[PDB]
RNA sequence: GGUGAAAUUCUUGGAUUUAUUGAAGACUAACUACUGCGAAAGCAUUUGCCAAGGACGUUUUCAUUAAUCAAGAACGAAAGUUAGGGGAUCGAAGAUGAUCAGAUACCGUCGUAGUCUUAACCAUAAACUAUGCCGACUAGGGAUCGGGUGGUGUUUUUUUAAUGACCCACUCGGCACCUUACGAGAAAUCAAAGUCUUUGGGUUCUGGGGGGAGUAUGGUCGCAAGGCUGAAACUUAAAGGAAUUG
């Protein structure tokens, strides 16, 4: 039987939605069903400025979007298979 | 066997027994 | 500078327009510790005379990157590895 | 709520619920004596125009048509009788 | 459009269509208009605007063949030249026409 | 010219709606240039709707005067004045003064320019 | 489209009673409706009704109360012999006890025990009980 | 609802309670039956004449000053159009559908609309002529139609 | 009464040939025999011969075309893009 | 270079890299959401044109003109087929390098068709919500999309409005979620899957143990691949569903 009233993710009342394909492995997957994190590290970091023109000017970051199909997002990224009720949390922390 | 492969397996019978009576056409 | 996984790049010149040398078991061509190897002997010529892969898939810094200018597209070209991507 | 008089509600609550499910049905809608006062005798006009309606003997204009806004222009009185 | 504010004149006004009528139109005064189809021939379309010129007549030349400027006008045939004789109520000879 | 990769990523937010026009435009200066230009919406500082967004006839009627006010300074000017005018880059809200009678439009800059 | 416009507001009154609630307005008081109220209040399943008049197809409210377990539209209209009343009776009324059920005969509508009383027969409307 | 969609959406007229005249209406019956046949003549449907009449003048709605409904008039005075003027309409509209689909061949959408669209006129149809308003001949065709409109 | 379900004008060469064959050849044969529109005067009127060679009944034109067309795709892709070209040289 | 590691591979031809720069075809990133639209398939840069649509508003018009539907018809992802063009990408086939006892594979490499487009076909998907359509009734809850009504609400300050966006309340019609359970169910769960043994609002369609088998046969559609229609002999006591414990 069905073991999410949601059964992909998020997707009421469209037919189609594009596909993503998974920064992992490439496979194809339903845009509204890739498990989505946004990646923002930044470029260890007091070396860099004192020998260094511009006295700590502007230190940017990458930003960046992430698109993980299950299977890889399951491998390692944030899935950490939830219980039964524990799973309806859609909270994200 | 899979289910679609029965299908394939199937298809593939018929077309071949499609064939043998076209023999006696 | 530019960073594969199995590689990083580093390399000079005018503004206007270092791998996997200095350790060689080519499993350890990205890693930090010929990253800084290689950067080494390179900031020596820049005194001696005085970016991710990216593109299409990764779009990430490498390993031995730190020890942008990145290409990111317009979504198309579609990617290696078919609909059910690399299977392991 | 299990007991709650149908016939005679306030006339709040159905000032409240919508035009069709009131308990006999009834246009919220209203019409206008609009006074320009440039002309003497002026116009009796709709709530919602659609019509921006001019006046006898002027090219006035008055009203501009809407979602039922129906806009009275430059300034001009009324009465909803 | 404009094939609007022409469509208004065959239900309302008086008109002409054709080449040969259209130029007694233009010799006797008559025409303060005439619409010249896209494909009508250059020779005859600078005589219309010879004999234009000296009814002091205006031109409007309509993009879209004489194909199209017969169902514009409503005519189920080819239509190469039309002349307005009376605009009943379009503005068409005050419009920037 | 160019944004930077920091500062365009920087400012996408999700919750909000992006805002891209272009133009092909001349200069005194026999010069033909596609610019670029980028907005973004605010919440006004009373709202509680956490996402933010326009509605359409909005994002259509805004590049049409973006593009309006766009070719109505270059041209406007020699490649030098040109120079001279996005530098100051209150042009950024001379697209403002347009837009507040239509939507909030936070973080508005032309953010690329693109020649032959 | 709405077809047995009886049914909708016998069964709203049924929803109307294990709701626990002892009003309901029904929609839309057919003539066919009234005189089928009517012969409840005559059995007294309900109480009073009103027959609110918008100038359109109309409008009742009727005052329940809790004596009634069961009222109920039996239709497509059904052709009942003066000889096989008792069969629906049977199969559709609790008890020989009490309960009616309602039909349409020339005679007008009437209960179940009126029609044997009156000796008529028709088509079947329903029941109450 | 929406018998050519899944749209359930309700909007109705109300219509007030008052059969009577609205009892502030000074003009009566005549002063402006005579009103609606002046616009029949000037060219409007009856629709188009109890719009114009309920906002610009004082005629809330036809029925009640008027007792006949608006194409009641203009059948007397004679001004009823050929055709019932909701399929009127209908036709212009498939009409102004077709033009479109035969000269973008390729757009599938259209001519699924086109479709509902004539099958609603010949349902309607369909009632006007068992109603004795049509012909028992009547029907209708892509190019008999092209000039039933203008 | 519809006279071949499929062979149209191409039943002149009766079995002969091959389907195929004589299904590509009915389509342009088709394309060659029918009257085209002329642009000069807006009369249907253009038919051909001797492949590339278009001419109007009446008005008495005649226009290079296709061998079997009046315009190739070819040709009018190229007059698209020549008036391209040509609106960038005087403006 | 590529991976877990390697190798087939590319480099006196200055490769990988940088720089300026042009070509071709494909795609629309980020913004993108429990948000929108369409009958469904499906639809995401710009602008102009072309017709079209729901909801709302409506003291406008018609006045039963409707609901659902064998036959019949429109559309119908992907792949696939015919005729051109296109052919950058990725890439069934095929060939390879590796792994394996073997390895037609999974991983790597080359790359045909294909991928795109026009004209014509094909008519199938777990085409899914595994859940017919119209009407009604039965229950709490805060979000949100579109329309609308209500204001000595805040903001733009220009000099205050007009406006625009924002705040609040209600009401229609949307996409969903939440809490309950009166109620339902074999259960999982369900505001319907409820208002059924207290069994009848209207209507369409399919199913009747498991295999045999969507096979055989006929008919029919297709260029084909195949689509629709669609048995039986025989065989068998289970097969199946949901939930519980291991
Ligand atoms: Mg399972
Ligand atoms: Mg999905
Ligand atoms: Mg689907
Ligand atoms: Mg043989
Ligand atoms: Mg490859
Ligand atoms: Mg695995
Ligand atoms: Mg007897
Ligand atoms: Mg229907
Ligand atoms: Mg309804
Ligand atoms: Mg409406
Ligand atoms: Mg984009
Ligand atoms: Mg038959
Ligand atoms: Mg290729
Ligand atoms: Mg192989
Ligand atoms: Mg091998
Ligand atoms: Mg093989
Ligand atoms: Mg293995
Ligand atoms: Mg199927
Ligand atoms: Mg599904
Ligand atoms: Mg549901
Ligand atoms: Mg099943
Ligand atoms: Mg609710
Ligand atoms: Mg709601
Ligand atoms: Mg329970
Ligand atoms: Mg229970
Ligand atoms: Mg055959
Ligand atoms: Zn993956
Ligand atoms: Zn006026
Ligand atoms: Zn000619």
């Amino acid at each position: 039987p069905k073991k999410r009233a949601s059964n992909g993710r998020n997707k009421k009342g469209r037919g189609h939605v594009k596909p993503v394909r998974c920064v992992n492995c490439s496979k194809s997957i339903p845009k509204d069903k890739a498990i989505k994190r946004m990646a923002i590290r930044n470029i260890a970091v007091r070396d860099l400025s004192e020998a260094s023109v511009y006295p700590e000017y502007a230190l940017p970051k990458t930003y960046n979007k992430l698109h993980y199909c299950v299977s890889c997002a399951i491998h390692a990224r944030i899935v950490r298979v939830r219980s039964r009720e524990d799973r309806k949390n859609r909270a994200p922390p | 066997m899979r289910a679609k492969w029965r299908k394939k397996r199937t298809r593939r019978l018929k077309r071949k027994r499609r064939k043998v009576r076209a023999r006696s056409k | 500078i530019y960073a594969s996984f199995n590689d990083t790049f580093v390399h000079v010149t005018d503004l206007s327009g270092t791998g996997g040398m200095k350790v060689k078991a080519d499993r350890d061509e990205s890693s930090p510790y010929a990253a800084m190897l290689a950067a080494q002997d390179v900031a020596a010529k820049c005194k001696e005379v005085g970016r991710a892969t990216g593109g299409t898939r990764t779009k990430t810094p490498g390993p031995g990157g730190q020890a942008d200018v990145t290409p990111v597209p317009s979504d198309s070209t579609r990617k290696k590895g078919g609909r059910r991507g690399r299977r392991l | 709520v299990l007991v709650q008089d149908l016939l005679h509600p306030t006339a709040a609550s159905e000032a409240r619920k919508h035009k069709l499910k009131t308990l006999v049905q009834g246009p919220r809608s209203y019409f206008l004596d609009v006074k320009c006062p440039g002309c003497l005798n002026i116009t009796t006009v709709f709530s919602h125009a659609q019509t921006a309606v001019t006046c006898e003997s002027c090219s006035t204009i008055l009203c501009t048509p809407t979602g039922g806004k129906a806009k009275l222009s430059e300034g001009t009185s009324f009465r909803r009788k | 459009s404009i094939n609007q504010k022409l469509a208004l004149v065959i239900k309302s006004g008086k008109y002409t269509l054709g080449y040969k009528s259209t130029v007694k139109s233009l010799r006797q005064g008559k025409s303060k208009l005439i619409i010249i189809a896209a494909n009508t021939p250059v020779l005859r379309k600078s005589e219309l605007e010879y004999y234009a010129m000296l009814s002091k007549t205006k031109v409007y030349y309509f993009q879209g063949g004489n194909n199209e400027l017969g169902t514009a006008v409503g005519k189920l045939f080819r239509v190469g030249v039309v002349s307005i004789l009376e605009a009943g109520d379009s503005d068409i000879l005050t419009t920037l026409a | 010219m160019d944004f930077t990769t920091d500062k365009l990523r920087s400012m996408v937010r999700k919750w909000q709606t992006l805002i891209e026009a272009n133009v092909t435009v001349k200069t005194s200066d026999d010069y033909v240039l596609r610019i670029f230009a980028i907005a973004f919406t605010r919440k006004q500082a009373n709202q509680v709707k956490r996402h933010s967004y326009a509605q359409s006839s909005h994002i259509r009627a805004i590049r049409k005067v973006i593009s309006e006010i766009l070719t109505k300074e270059v041209q406007g000017s020699t490649l030098a004045q040109l120079t001279s005018k996005l530098i100051p880059e209150v042009i950024n809200k001379e697209i403002e003064n347009a837009t507040k009678d239509i939507f909030p439009l936070q973080n508005i800059h032309v953010r690329k320019v693109k020649l032959l | 489209t709405r077809s047995s416009v009886l049914a909708d507001a016998l069964n709203a009154i049924n929803n109307a009673e294990k709701t626990g609630k002892r009003q309901v307005l029904i929609r839309p008081s057919s003539k066919v409706i009234i005189k089928f109220l009517q012969v409840m209040q005559k059995h007294g399943y309900i109480g009073e009704f009103e027959y609110i008049d918008d100038h359109r197809s109309g409008k009742i409210v009727v005052q329940l109360n809790g004596r009634l377990n069961k009222c109920g539209v039996i239709s497509p209209r059904f052709n009942v012999k003066i000889g096989d009343i008792e069969k629906w009776t049977a199969n559709l009324l609790p008890a020989r006890q009490f309960g009616y059920v309602i039909l349409t005969t020339s005679a007008g509508i009437m209960d179940h025990e009126e029609a044997r009383r009156k000796h008529v027969s028709g088509k079947i409307l329903g029941f109450v009980y | 609802g929406r018998m050519h969609s899944a749209g359930k959406g309700i909007s109705s007229s109300a219509i007030p309670y008052s059969r009577n005249a609205p009892a502030w209406f000074k003009l009566s019956s005549e002063s402006v039956i005579e009103q609606i046949v002046k616009y029949a003549r000037k060219g409007l449907t009856p629709s188009q004449i109890g719009v114009l009449l309920r906002d610009a003048h004082g005629v809330t709605q036809a029925r009640v000053i008027t007792g006949n409904k608006i194409m009641r008039i203009l059948k007397s005075n004679g001004l009823a159009p050929e055709i019932p003027e909701d399929l009127y309409y209908l036709i212009k509209k498939a009409v102004s559908v077709r033009k479109h689909l035969e000269r973008n061949r390729k757009d599938k959408d259209a001519k699924f609309r086109l479709i509902l669209i004539e099958s609603r006129i010949h349902r309607l149809a369909r009632y006007y002529r068992t109603v004795a308003v049509l012909p028992p001949n009547w029907k209708y065709e892509s190019a008999t139609a092209s000039a039933l409109v203008n | 009464a519809k006279r071949t379900k499929k062979v149209g004008i191409t039943g002149k060469y009766g079995v002969r040939y091959g389907s195929s064959l004589r299904r590509q050849v009915k389509k342009l044969e088709i394309q060659q025999h029918a009257r085209y529109d002329c642009s000069f005067c807006g009369k249907k009127t253009v038919k051909r011969g001797a492949a590339g060679i278009w001419t109007c009944s009446c008005c008495k034109k005649t226009v290079a075309g296709g061998a079997y067309t009046v315009s190739t795709a070819a040709a009018a892709t190229v007059r698209s893009t020549i008036r391209r070209l040509r609106e960038m040289v005087e403006a």
